């Protein structure tokens, strides 16, 4: 795992996906200190640009092998590689708009290598995504458990809005590695992602993320 | 007599997109068809992308599989998705419109925006 996974890692990630039927491209690249818990991407947005709805919903689609685990917390994802893992992910946000997606992990040529589906449905057209309102992700914690032979992880996630107040999202994820691994019992990972640089109209944007695992409670 | 103002030009990295637009005020004739038309530094102006009213769509052999005309007709805009832009996108773009007979099927388009500038780098 340390031979493979070194203190240094870039990535490289596609997406593909629409958000109420506007389909789009975004091509990136990343990189960070899997150990520590620290990464940063670039992301382009190649087909489809500007996009017209909010950056947020796809930020955190964008890294499950830069969680900081305690020594006694089987890191399940890193031990994936290099094979890797995949996700499906379900985001139910409160006023109806409904996210999915499909992510694979690999390991190529040294680098960690992403391919992300996404499909938004049903936002309300005068909703805060469709209109740009949001305003960035609070810190977030996810309920990670083990079930049906793969890892849960559970959020309560919460957008702020740009006049007041915040717009939540019941956020509920499967992380499977492509060989059996040895899963973790139940724990807390306490996850905060930034926007820190974006161009006017989002088709250039970078953002960082900080990740730590810890027992539950 | 209609009126056409464009947006959403400027600036662009090679490789990424951006999308005109172009909203069309006035009395529009019966098969309204919409197009949109380019020309560079020393070089006459172009046909890239062509609309008709009943949804056929032509376009210039360059921008085929990277560039899209679509209509929002609630709104009266008419748009044109730029996809992996490249250098020999760089021009002023211009709107025009027509019928179907003058701005579709020929190009002897009779109304014309004042041009926007994209420039990829």
């Amino acid at each position: 795992n340390m031979a493979i996974i070194k203190e240094f890692m870039r990535f490289k990630v596609h997406m593909e996906g629409s958000v109420n039927g506007h389909e789009f491209e975004i091509e990136g690249e990343g990189e960070g200190r899997p150990y520590e818990g620290t990464q940063t991407a670039k992301l382009k947005v190649t087909k489809g640009g500007p996009l017209p709805f909010a950056w947020d919903i796809l930020s955190p689609q964008f890294s499950k092998a830069y969680v900081k685990h305690p020594a006694d917390i089987p890191d399940y994802l890193k031990l994936s590689f290099p094979e890797g893992f995949k996700w499906e992910r379900v985001m139910n946000f409160e006023d109806g708009g409904v996210v999915t997606v499909t992510q694979d992990s690999s390991l190529q040529d040294g680098e960690f290598i992403y391919k992300v589906k996404l499909r938004g449905t049903n936002f309300p057209s005068d909703g805060p995504v469709m209109q740009k309102k949001t305003m960035g992700w609070e810190a977030s914690s996810e309920r990670m458990y083990p079930e049906d032979g793969a890892l849960k992880g559970e959020i309560k996630q919460r957008l702020k809005l740009k006049d007041g107040g915040h717009y939540d999202a019941e956020v509920k994820t499967t992380y499977k590695a492509k060989k059996p691994v040895q899963l973790p019992g139940a724990y807390n990972v306490n996850i905060k992602l930034d926007i820190t640089s974006h161009n006017e109209d989002y088709t250039i944007v970078e953002q960082y993320e900080r990740a730590e695992g810890r027992h539950s409670t | 007599q209609v009126q056409l103002v464009e947006s959403g030009g400027g600036l662009v990295q090679a490789g990424g997109s951006l999308r005109l637009s172009c909203v069309a005020s006035g009395s529009a004739p019966s098969f309204f068809a919409m197009a949109w038309y380019r020309q560079s530094p020393g070089n006459e102006r172009e046909l890239v992308a062509a609309l008709s009213s009943l949804g056929s769509t032509n376009y210039a052999d360059s921008v085929k599989g990277r560039f899209t005309i679509s209509m929002d007709n609630a709104k009266n805009t008419v748009y044109l998705q730029m996809n992996n832009v490249n250098a020999e996108d760089t021009a002023v773009y211009y709107c025009a419109a027509g019928d179907f007979h003058s701005c579709y099927a020929r190009k002897s388009c009779d109304y014309w925006g004042q041009g926007t500038q994209v420039t990829v780098s």
